[PDB]
């Protein structure tokens, strides 16, 4: 009881949204679970058109959008009703970068910079010539 | 009496709580409307005693009060046709 | 550090930040079409009041300023005078693509190349116009910024 | 204004034909029936369900023909697609692209610098139409709301290359638009 | 289907408060004099209260 | 000796809790009317929204005004606050569950309304700019006109029942609710209560002030306005709908504490306030004062005459 | 006479200055430069296919009638016919745009006057229509979808079914809104006889659209100069009897209903065929041809580098936008850049209107007049 109540249930009391999603869940079914741990549900039926596919982020305190991987992002925004597991069966090989949410606030190094910005360890130089540079 | 003592203690306590809440973060139209109010407000003042005692006065009371109302109503009619309450 | 007192300080900062993030009050600056989309954000679909957000018109009691649209050399002084008249804790959200970085008319006279030059923008947003989802996500990013705002600790160490 | 006096008379001489009409209109304007009708409609909508999409958990509907955070795809072999035609830069209506190329060592031509200062890049779409190899594309991602202008000045192709983190999703869209585009 | 109850609920709190508000003073007075308040005390009842209190104290002392 | 301050505290604090949750429920129910949810993030159901707004307005960096900076600017909001609360003094929540049985309660309520008018006018003029002063004059005129209408309505309900203290009135209603026979009188009294606090269709003074200043000062002012709102609702249900009396008089209703009935009636009237707010456009100022001085004064006076007449011909008058 | 200022809902950025007398607006005058960009200068230092988004940006409520007008101007100057399916879908979306603009203007007017629930219901409907946009092509607003010679991409499948569903539910929604406002004594007494305009001074001050059609004179470009398929699309064209706010409002609702009639007449006649051209010298070739044939690549390259060249003459082209006669004046010469493209948005006429027709009223009536004029400073200033 108290285990899951602390895991992903009692946070709703001061979080609000989680309560609405728990209600949508008691109405819901299950359609997917993604490596970031998060659960995608679909309460298809007489509900509505805008709200019958949604996601519980499985990060109860600091849940933020863009945590969804691309495949489930598609399936969630209704662009294509192909499930995340199918698009991940596709999943281009020979390259690729794992997902990473839009940090943009957790220090510049988790954040990033151009090739001329002083905080970037690169710090290129733009001259389009060379000096004479005697020994 | 002995009820306006609770009233005034309420007054001072409300003063205290309001000060506490305060300290935590640390033309002719208007004139004629006012005159018409000063004239119709004693109307309510006089209607108050007339209201409570319409059982120890027979239709004589009702008729005297209606005559008063009629005089002030002709006053209101003269007010209206002059358009002073037009805005 | 009196580890107990540091824990009490952390909790006080948590409470303060939670209040300031859950009662945020913006202030619209509806220059151009983004205002429309901003209204769509404040509309029924992606409701804003649900996040405790009320478009207070008078700039003497607002918290954020949402520059939604396109600045103009004629309009910069008015925007700066409005920004100055706000209380201390302030934030600025640059909606649209010309309120931040000039955008399209960037290459034209009589346009300020981005409201960053006049007020110190806090979080911008991308868009042309930003989808109401994008604006709401911007405001949630502002919540995530104001959430790492340990302030009482700074005063206890200053 | 003499006619208005004449018009106001006929307009009163017309609706006040019989006694039933005047009585009906009078208690109509005196018992606020239109007020009551409006109130009842409002109360119905109150009892009815809502829309309130509840954003951070169930986002809104989109379409594969969407425009958003740009990306540079690459072939299945890992080989880059862009070939430095300069067509995207030429058709840019906002001139929000800078591109500078050079012959590589192995022989093929590629881009030494490619950047799109995202702000100045209004999201119009012409990019994904000028490209003869589908190099640049607009993936359906609109959540990128950084807190410093420099980010929205997407870097010299590097972050643009990282658009390949959507390479699956984007791919889907392209398939569904190969038919009619 | 009880979506409307989300709106009355805040309003409902008011009800509580008001009730509580009233009850508070009531019970306070009930402990400050030994019996609930009396609405409309004419002079007769005040004289009777004084006389009853004095008589009962005389009986208790004796 | 010490019981009285305890009662006063128990009257004051719950009123502030209730008025905070009043503005919260206001936003919520107007939202539900407009096909949307209200504040639903901070609390479990948005319940922690007013607390959060209060904490924000507390931690907000204050700004002291520059206009008669003492004893005339930092006093008038406190004046209107004190007036609203001291009105809240004499209201019956149950049999004997009052604070003071002031035997002339009605005159008391009427006087306190007029003193609230004083509060708003001095708070308006205490500022520097003059457009706020014109707005203050406008609001004063509106308030006082609809006060004279409220006065005549009070005279009607008083004619129907001899005494003045409110408990006697609610007994008179314990026979049969005065809202039933004098339904148009109730409608007029409710419209006058709407115009008295400038809430639903009569807002052009405030709308113009918003079209053309201390944080805690504005908070105190809005608090006074909404508290006066709850007060008007309360006396409306205390002298035109029964006042802690069960309906249909069946001994299953008599298990409800009575105090619950009063809360249910006042919450219903609050909901009606908020409902009629979000359904109608606003009057102008001209038409506002015109209706005040042309439509409600004559109707109220005629109603006084008519009820006195009907209740003086038959032996129905106590 | 006081000298009051007015710098305010979010009904645009505008600076009214008012010589006042008591509660009478003896003389109102707007300052308008407060949102300027140099759209004409930019267009010139720009092109045709590159300058289409500018027209998309002008009058940012009705976001497609502008591109429709610019495309008509270029075609007229260029002699480039357009296929029937292109014409039909183009009219379909022009009418959807008219409905969009009418919802926004009407219910923002209702908010200025004081109502709010009509605003929110209309904004839900606007969400539906913007979803139609972003499904067909591009973002919600600012869909650069009407190029010279037809459209950019064909429309998807099922869009017509969704159009029909929206048509039915939207007839019902207009009925609800009209029941909510038309007849409410507050609204009637707040709107009627506020801002009368005799047809003489209407034609003098050069009004257009609903404004010109408010008081009497019955003249809209769809019936007078029927640029596009509009003939086969018979409709009604309502006309007001006494030009004022209430009659302009009723005109707006009847225009909504007529636009619904048109939006249904199209998906019953839409002639499934080609779109946008038959010459890969004014319209670029599609992807399969561009990547398989040879001359298709040459033409795509030249057409996305230098665009098409239009000949020497200069023209004027007008379109019945939701506001009024949106005009475009092209002075193109030879080369591919439009020499001196001049805009004629109805904002100028409507603001000078405000000036003269806002006399002897009160400030609430000034707000009402702005509402009924349905101004967009974007297009009034550009
Ligand atoms: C600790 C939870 C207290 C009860 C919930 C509450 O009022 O939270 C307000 C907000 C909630 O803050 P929060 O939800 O942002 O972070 C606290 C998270 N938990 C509850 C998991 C530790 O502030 C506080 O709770 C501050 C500390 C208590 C005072
Ligand atoms: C007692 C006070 C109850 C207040 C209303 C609760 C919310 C409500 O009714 O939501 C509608 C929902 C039902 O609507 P819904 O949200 O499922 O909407 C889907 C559409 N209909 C309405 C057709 C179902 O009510 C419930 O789900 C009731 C059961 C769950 C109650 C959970 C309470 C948690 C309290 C934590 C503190
Ligand atoms: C023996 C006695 C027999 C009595 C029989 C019944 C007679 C009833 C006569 C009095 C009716 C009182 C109620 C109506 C009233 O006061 O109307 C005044 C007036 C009617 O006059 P009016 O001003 O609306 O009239 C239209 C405008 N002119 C004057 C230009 C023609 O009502 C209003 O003005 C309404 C103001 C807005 C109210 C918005 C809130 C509504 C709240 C809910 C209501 C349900
Ligand atoms: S794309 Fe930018 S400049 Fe254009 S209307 Fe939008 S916010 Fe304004
Ligand atoms: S058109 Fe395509 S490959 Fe060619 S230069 Fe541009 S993105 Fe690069
Ligand atoms: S999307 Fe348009 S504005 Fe952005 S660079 Fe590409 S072609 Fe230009």
């Amino acid at each position: 009881l108290r285990e899951l109540k602390d895991e992903g249930y009692l946070r709703c009391l001061p979080d609000g949204n989680l309560l609405q999603t728990k209600i949508h869940n008691i109405g819901a079914t299950l359609v997917g679970v993604d490596k970031f741990g998060n659960k995608y549900y679909e309460k298809l039926g007489d509900t509505q058109y805008g709200r019958h596919r949604w996601v519980e982020y499985a990060e109860k305190s600091r849940y933020n959008a863009s945590q969804v991987p691309p495949e489930w992002h598609g399936w969630l925004h209704f662009i294509t009703d192909h499930t995340g597991d199918e698009l991940l069966l596709l999943k281009p090989k020979r390259y690729g970068v794992e997902h990473k949410e839009n940090l943009s606030g957790e220090g510049e190094q988790y954040i990033y910079h151009s090739k001329g910005h002083a905080l970037n360890p690169g710090q290129r130089d733009w001259t389009r010539y060379q000096p004479w540079e005697s020994k | 009496m002995s009820e306006f003592a609770p009233i005034c203690i309420y007054l001072v306590i409300s003063l205290l709580v309001s000060l506490i809440l305060l300290g935590l973060p640390f033309d002719i139209r208007f004139y004629l409307v006012s005159i018409l109010f000063i004239i119709f407000d004693p109307e309510v003042t006089f209607s108050f005693p007339w209201a409570v005692s319409l059982n120890k006065i027979d239709p004589f009371g009702s008729w005297s009060m209606m005559a008063f109302l009629l005089i002030l109503t002709i006053g209101s009619l003269y007010e209206w046709k002059r358009g002073a309450l037009d805005w | 550090v009196s580890k107990a007192a540091e824990f009490v300080i952390s909790k006080v900062d948590d409470l303060m930040n939670w209040a300031r993030r859950g009662s945020i009050w913006p202030m619209t600056f509806g220059l151009a079409c983004c205002a429309v989309e901003m209204m769509h954000t404040g509309a029924a679909r992606y409701d804003l009041d649900r996040f405790g957000i009320i478009f207070r018109p008078s700039p003497r009691q607002s918290d954020c300023m949402i520059v939604a649209g396109t600045l103009t050399n004629k309009m910069a002084p008015a925007l700066r005078k409005v920004y100055d008249q706000m209380p201390e804790p302030r934030w600025v959200i640059s909606m649209g693509s010309c309120a931040n970085g000039g955008g399209y008319y960037h290459y034209s006279y009589s346009v300020v190349r981005g409201c960053d030059r006049i007020v110190p923008v806090d979080i911008y947003v991308p868009g042309c116009p930003p989808t109401a989802e994008a604006l709401l996500y911007g405001l949630l990013q502002l919540q995530k910024k104001i959430n790492r705002r340990k302030d009482f600790l700074h005063w206890w160490t200053k | 204004t003499k006619l208005e006096d004449e018009q106001r008379e006929q307009l009163a001489k017309e609706i006040s034909k019989d006694w039933s009409s005047v009585f009906e209109r009078s208690i109509n304007t005196l018992f606020l029936t239109e007020m009551v009708r409006g109130l009842m409609l409002t109360l119905k909508y109150f009892f009815e369900t809502k829309v309130t999409i509840n954003y951070p958990f169930e986002k809104g509907p989109l379409s594969p023909r969407f425009r958003g955070e740009h990306a540079l795809r690459r072939y299945p072999t890992g080989e880059e697609r862009c070939i430095a035609c300069k067509l995207c830069e030429a058709i840019c209506p906002a001139q929000a692209i800078t591109i500078e190329a050079e012959e590589r060592e192995d022989g093929s031509r590629r881009t030494t610098r490619y950047d799109i200062d995202m702000t100045k890049c209004i999201y119009c779409g012409f990019c994904q139409e000028a490209c003869p190899v589908d190099a640049i594309v607009e993936g359906p991602n609109f959540e990128f709301a950084t807190e410093t202008h420099e980010e929205l000045l997407y870097d010299k192709e590097k972050l643009l290359e990282n658009g390949d983190r959507w390479e699956t999703e984007i791919a889907e869209n392209l398939r569904s638009e190969s038919l009619y585009r | 289907n009880l979506r409307w109850m989300e709106a009355v609920l805040p309003l409902g709190i008011i009800a509580g408060m008001l009730c509580v508000m009233g009850n508070a003073q009531y019970y306070i007075h009930k402990a400050a004099h030994g019996r609930p308040k009396h609405i409309g005390n004419d002079l007769w009842d005040v004289a009777m209260e004084r006389r009853d209190k004095k008589l009962h104290e005389q009986a208790a002392s004796s | 000796y010490i019981a009285v301050p305890a009662e006063i505290l128990g009257i004051i604090l719950p009123l502030l809790l209730g008025v905070a949750f009043l503005v919260l429920a206001e936003r919520k129910v107007m939202a539900f009317v407009q096909r949307r949810k209200g504040p639903d993030v901070v609390g479990s159901f948005g319940l922690l929204q007013p607390l959060a707004d209060g904490l924000k307005l507390i931690l907000k960096e204050p700004i002291s005004p520059s206009s008669a900076n003492f004893s005339l600017f930092r006093m008038a909001p406190v004046a209107t606050f004190m007036l609203s609360l001291v009105a809240w003094a004499v209201v019956p929540f149950d049999y004997g569950m009052v604070l003071s049985d002031s035997n002339i309660g009605l005159l008391y309520l009427f006087a306190i309304s007029s003193l609230g008018v004083y509060g708003i006018i001095t708070a308006g003029w205490s500022s520097n700019s003059k457009y706020a002063f014109l707005g203050a004059l406008r609001s004063a005129a509106q308030m006082v006109s609809y006060e004279v209408s409220i006065g005549l309505i009070l005279i009607t309900v008083l004619i129907c029942v001899g005494s003045c203290n409110l408990s006697e009135i609610v007994m008179a209603q314990k026979q049969i609710w005065f809202g039933i026979p004098l339904f148009p009188v109730l409608v007029m009294f409710f419209i006058s209560c709407l115009a008295e606090t400038n809430r639903a269709p009569f807002d052009l003074p405030e709308a113009e002030a918003e079209s053309v200043y201390s944080s805690m000062g504005s908070a105190l002012f809005f608090l006074g306005e909404y508290a006066n709102m709850i007060l008007m609702s309360g006396l409306c249900t205390s002298l035109s709908l029964g006042g802690w009396l069960p309906i249909l008089d069946l001994p299953i209703f008599k298990r409800i504490p009575g105090s619950i009935w009063f809360s249910i009636k006042v919450i219903l009237f609050l909901f009606l306030y908020i409902w009629v707010r979000a359904a109608f456009p606003r009057y102008r100022y001209d038409q506002l004062m015109g209706l005040g001085w042309k439509v409600f004064l004559p109707l109220s006076l005629a109603w006084v005459v008519a009820v006195s007449g009907v209740s003086v011909t038959f032996p129905w008058l106590p | 006479n006081f000298t009051s200022n007015f710098g305010p809902a979010a009904h645009g950025v505008l600076r009214s200055v008012l010589e006042m007398n008591g509660e009478v607006v003896e003389r109102a005058e707007p300052h308008i430069g407060l949102l300027h960009r140099g759209t004409e200068k930019l267009i010139e230092y720009k092109t045709y296919l590159q300058a289409l988004p500018y027209f998309d940006r002008l009058d940012y409520v009705s976001t497609m009638a502008q591109e429709h007008a610019y495309s008509l101007a270029v075609e007229r100057l260029l002699n480039c016919e357009v296929p029937l399916r292109a014409q039909y879908i183009r009219v379909l979306f022009c009418e959807i745009t008219r409905i969009l603009n009418h919802l926004l203007a009407l219910t923002t007017h209702a908010m200025d006057v004081g109502a709010s629930t009509p605003s929110l219901w209309a904004f839900e409907e606007r969400e539906k229509l913007l979803e139609f946009y972003e499904r067909v092509s591009g973002a919600r607003m600012h869909a650069s979808f009407i190029r010279p010679g037809g459209v950019a991409q064909d429309l998807p499948l099922g869009l017509c079914r969704d159009i029909d569903s929206f048509t039915q539910q939207f007839a019902s929604r207009i009925d609800e809104l009209e029941e909510m406002l038309t007849g409410n004594r507050i609204w009637k007494q707040r709107l009627v006889d506020i801002g009368t305009v005799t047809a003489q001074q209407a034609k003098d001050w050069g009004f257009s659209g609903v404004m010109l059609r408010g008081p009497g004179v019955c003249w809209d470009l769809r019936r007078a100069a029927p640029y596009d398929v509009y003939d086969q699309l018979d409709f009604d064209v309502p006309v007001g009897t006494r030009g004022d706010c209430y009659d302009r409002y009723c005109i707006r609702i009847e225009e909504m209903r007529q636009s619904m009639r048109i939006i249904w007449q199209c998906p019953n006649k839409i002639p499934s065929g080609m779109i946008k051209a038959d010459d890969r010298k004014l319209c670029p070739p599609s992807r399969c041809r561009m990547k398989l044939s040879m001359e298709s690549s040459i033409h795509h390259f030249e057409l996305y580098t230098e665009g098409f060249s239009v000949p020497a003459p200069s023209t004027y082209t007008a379109v019945e936008a939701p506001k009024g006669e949106f005009g475009v004046f092209l002075v193109s010469n030879g080369s591919n850049r439009p020499y001196r493209c001049k805009i004629r948005a109805p904002g100028f006429a409507h603001l000078q209107g405000l000036d003269f027709m806002s006399k002897h009223h009160m400030l609430a009536d000034v707000v009402t007049i702005i509402g009924t004029q349905d101004i967009v400073s974007g297009e009034v200033d550009r």
